[PDB]
C-alpha cells in the first residue's frame, strides 16, 4: 500500500518530470528493449530502430497513462480501468515484463531527476509502480 | 545440464512410460486454461471460451502432441539442448514471436500433469529432475533470442 | 480476484484433503527443497533430511493456515493478518519464494488427488495459493 | 556471460570514473531502503529504521565498499567470473545463508545508482552491458549454491 509520504514523494518526482514525460517514456522503452531483448517480441508489428516515430508515440501514451495515474493515485484501480482491460483481453502481455519497463522508467528518471531522486523517493518510485503494475495486472484470470 | 546419472536415468525411465500424445494434450490445455493470456498465440483454434471448450479443441489436442513430441526428442539430446533445439529457438523468436517466459509457464504446468498422472511415483527426487530438465529445455528454446 | 466458482472448487478440493493436510504440507515442503535449493537458506536452524521431524511439524502449520485461509476465503487478510505481519517483519522471505512453494503444493495436490485435479480446479487452485502469496507479502513496506 | 568486445569496454570505460566507495555506500544503503527485508542479514548493524538512519550508518557504508570493492575485482576477470567468485559463494549459502534473490536486487540497485551518478553517460547501450554484467555476477555468487 502507499502511505501519504509515498503519494507526496510520488507526486513531487513526477511534477517535475513535468512536459518531458513522454520522452522519458520512449527512453525507458529503449532501454527495455536493449537490456531484455525477450520484451521485443510483444512489439513486432512495431520499428525499434533508434528514434523511431512509433516508439516516440507510444512512449508519450505510457506516460500519459502514468500521469493520469498520479492524478488520481487514490482511486487508481478505477482511473486505469480502461487500460486494465485493453492489457487482459486484448494485448495478454506476460506479467514478468511490467516489472522489467517498471525498472527501466526507474533508471530513465534517475538519470534525468539527479537531485530529486534520493533514496526515499526511489522507494516510492518503487512502490508506486508496482501497483500501477498490479492494476493492469488484476482482471488477467 | 548438470544432470547427475540417477538423474539422467530417473528423468528416462519414467518419460518411457507416458503417453506422449494424451501428455501433450493434457500440457497444452492447461496452460491455456491456467494461465489464459497463453490463449493469444492461439487465435484460430477457435473456440477457446471454457475449459471443455479448450480441452476438447483438437487443434489444442494436435498441437500438443506436436510440442511434447518435441520436447521428447530433446531427453535424447540431453547432453546438448541449446544444439537440437537452435532452429527451434530461432523460429519462435523471429517468426512466431513467442516470448520465453511462455515456456516456463509450460514446464511448470508439465510438471503438474505427470504428477497427475504418475502420483506416488512422481516422486520429490524424481520431480528435482525434471525441473532441471523443463528449465533446460526453456534455456535452450530461448537461447537465440535477440 | 476470486470468483465464486473459484471458492467453491477450492473448497470442495480441500474438502478431500481433510486430514492429510498435514502430510501434504510436508510433501509440498520437500518438493520445494529438493527442487529449489535456494529456499534451504531460510531455514538453516532446521534438520532438513528426509522425513526429519521439523519439516513435519512446520508442514502441518502451513497447512493448518492453508486451511484457516480456504475457511475464511471471502475475508483473507483479515483471517491472515497476523501471519502476514509475521512474514513483512520477522522472518522476512523473499516474495519470490512464495511461487515455488505454491507450485509445490499444486504438484502435491496433482499427486495425491487425481480425479479432483481437473483443469477448473488447477486454475482455481492457482489463483488462490496466489492471492494467499498476496495477502502474505502486502505488508512488506 | 557473452560480452561483446564493444560491451567489455564501455562496462570497463565507465567503471574507471566511479567512486567505490561512496557508490558501494549508496548501493547497500539503498537496497536496504528500497527492499527492507534484506534488512533480514543485518541486525547487528544498528538502527535502520529511516532512510538518513541506513544511508549514513557507518557500518553499511563500509559493509557497501568491501562488496564493490570484490564486485569490481570481479570486473578485472568478465571471462572467469566463476571461478573469480568460488569462494565468496560458499562463504554465502553456507556461513551466511544468503538467498542467492537478494544479489539479483543489489545488481538492479547497483544499475540505477550508476544512472543517478551519470546522467547522459548511462546510455541504453550502456545500461544493457551493465545488465548482462550484474547478471553475470549475480549467478557466479549462486553457482554454488545446493
Ligand atoms: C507501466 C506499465 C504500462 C502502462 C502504463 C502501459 C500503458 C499502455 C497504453 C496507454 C497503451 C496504449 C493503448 C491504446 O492505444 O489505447 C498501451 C499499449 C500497449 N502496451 Fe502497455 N503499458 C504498460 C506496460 C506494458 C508492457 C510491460 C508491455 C509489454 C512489454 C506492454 C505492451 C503493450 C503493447 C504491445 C501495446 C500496443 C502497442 C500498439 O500496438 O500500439 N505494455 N500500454
Ligand atoms: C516445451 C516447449 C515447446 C516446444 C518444444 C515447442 C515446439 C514446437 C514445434 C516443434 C512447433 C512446430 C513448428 C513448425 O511446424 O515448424 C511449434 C509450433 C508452435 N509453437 Fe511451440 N513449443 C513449445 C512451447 C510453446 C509455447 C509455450 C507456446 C506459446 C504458448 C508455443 C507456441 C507455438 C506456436 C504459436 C506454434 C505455431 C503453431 C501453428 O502452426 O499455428 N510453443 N512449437
Ligand atoms: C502459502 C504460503 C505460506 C504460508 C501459508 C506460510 C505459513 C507459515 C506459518 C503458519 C508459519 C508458522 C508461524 C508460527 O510460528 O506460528 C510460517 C513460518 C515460516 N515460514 Fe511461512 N508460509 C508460507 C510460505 C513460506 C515460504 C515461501 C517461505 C520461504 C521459503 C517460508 C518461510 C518460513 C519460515 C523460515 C518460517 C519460520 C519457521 C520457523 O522458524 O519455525 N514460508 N509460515
Ligand atoms: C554484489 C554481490 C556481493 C558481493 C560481491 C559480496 C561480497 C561480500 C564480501 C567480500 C563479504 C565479506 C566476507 C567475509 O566476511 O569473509 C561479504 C559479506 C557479507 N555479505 Fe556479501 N556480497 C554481495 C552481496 C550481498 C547481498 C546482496 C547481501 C544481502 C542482501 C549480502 C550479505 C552479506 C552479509 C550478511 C555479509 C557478512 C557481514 C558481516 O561481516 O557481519 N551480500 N559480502
Amino acid at each position: 500500500v502507499l502511505s501519504p509520504a509515498d503519494k507526496t514523494n510520488v507526486k513531487a518526482a513526477w511534477g517535475k518530470v513535468g512536459a518531458h514525460a513522454g520522452e522519458y517514456g520512449a527512453e525507458a522503452l529503449e532501454r527495455m528493449f536493449l537490456s531484455f531483448p525477450t520484451t521485443k517480441t510483444y512489439f513486432p508489428h512495431f520499428d525499434l530502430s533508434h528514434g523511431s516515430a512509433q516508439v516516440k508515440g507510444h512512449g508519450k501514451k505510457v506516460a500519459d497513462a502514468l500521469t493520469n495515474a498520479v492524478a488520481h493515485v487514490d482511486d487508481m484501480p478505477n482511473a486505469l480501468s480502461a487500460l486494465s482491460d485493453l492489457h487482459a483481453h486484448k494485448l495478454r502481455v506476460d506479467p514478468v515484463n511490467f516489472k522489467l519497463l517498471s525498472h527501466c522508467l526507474l533508471v530513465t528518471l534517475a538519470a534525468h531527476l539527479p537531485a530529486e531522486f534520493t533514496p526515499a523517493v526511489h522507494a516510492s518510485l518503487d512502490k508506486f509502480l508496482a501497483s500501477v503494475s498490479t492494476v493492469l495486472t488484476s482482471k488477467y484470470r | 545440464m548438470h544432470l547427475t546419472p540417477e538423474e539422467k536415468s530417473a528423468v528416462t525411465a519414467l518419460w518411457g512410460k507416458v503417453n506422449v500424445d494424451e501428455v501433450g494434450g493434457e500440457a497444452l490445455g492447461r496452460l491455456l486454461v491456467v494461465y489464459p493470456w497463453t490463449q493469444r498465440f492461439f487465435e484460430s483454434f477457435g473456440d477457446l471460451s471454457t475449459p471443455d471448450a479448450v480441452m476438447g479443441n483438437p487443434k489444442v489436442k494436435a498441437h500438443g502432441k506436436k510440442v511434447l513430441g518435441a520436447f521428447s526428442d530433446g531427453l535424447a539430446h540431453l547432453d546438448n539442448l541449446k544444439g537440437t533445439f537452435a532452429t527451434l529457438s530461432e523460429l519462435h523468436c523471429d517468426k512466431l514471436h513467442v516470448a520465453p517466459e511462455n515456456f516456463r509457464l509450460l514446464g511448470n504446468v508439465l510438471v503438474c500433469v505427470l504428477a497427475h498422472h504418475f502420483g506416488k511415483e512422481f516422486t520429490p527426487p524424481v520431480q528435482a529432475a525434471y525441473q532441471k530438465v523443463v528449465a533446460g529445455v526453456a534455456n535452450a528454446l530461448a537461447h537465440k533470442y535477440h
